[PDB]
DNA sequence: TGTATGCAAATAAGG
DNA sequence: ACCTTATTTGCATAC
């Protein structure tokens, strides 16, 4: 199987990013 | 106002709401076509709960949303374009043109408007996304 | 038979 | 107007 180049448009950043990117941060806020 | 923690939220209870009521997610759309002008598709109700719209996007959504949980909840039930569908055919022969030339005149996209039988302003749109397009795949 | 998704029409907002 | 860039959405279709 070979990887296609993805054509068309995307949000952004999703919500769902916005979200796991805040509890990456706070694993690291709530450590130190 | 809402916050991503609230969102994140609403989504699981707005889903598992709405099926106990026994509405799929294209019925949540039609309702809400019904409800507020915009019909609204399954698509975009499949992405509003799982958090892969925008911040701003769900933002907006979710009150309209929620009137239509709470107001069904309450009683028992149950301006945009509409995307035109460009069958193979008309697309072949629109990147022919594109090809021979990639940004046409206003006259141009007239002919070919005629030509496939579609409205000036699709056409013109097409060329819009298309030429986008080529600058994504091809940096 | 519903739900997720690739691809992309429609829209919004500057020149 | 219509070009641009940048998002909002929705057919069609695979799950």
């Amino acid at each position: 199987e070979k990887p296609k180049v993805y054509q068309g448009v995307r949000v952004k950043i999703t919500v769902k990013e916005l979200l796991q990117q805040r509890r990456a941060h706070q694993a690291a806020s709530g450590g130190t | 106002p809402s916050d991503l923690e609230e969102l994140e939220k609403f989504a699981k209870t707005f889903k598992q709401r709405r099926i106990k009521l026994g509405f799929t997610q294209g019925d949540v759309g039609l309702a809400m076509g019904k409800l507020y002008g915009n019909d609204f598709s399954q698509t975009t109700i499949s992405r509003f709960e799982a958090l892969n719209l925008s911040f701003k996007n769900m933002c907006k959504l979710k009150p309209l949303l929620e009137k239509w949980l709470n107001d069904a909840e309450s009683s028992p039930s149950d301006k945009r374009k509409k995307r035109t569908s460009i069958e193979t055919n008309i697309r072949l022969t629109l990147e022919k043109r594109f090809q021979d030339n990639p940004k046409p005149s206003s006259e141009e996209i007239s002919m070919i408007a005629e030509q496939l039988s579609m409205e000036k302003e699709v056409v013109r749109v097409w060329f819009c996304n298309r030429r986008q397009k080529e600058k994504r795949i091809n940096c």
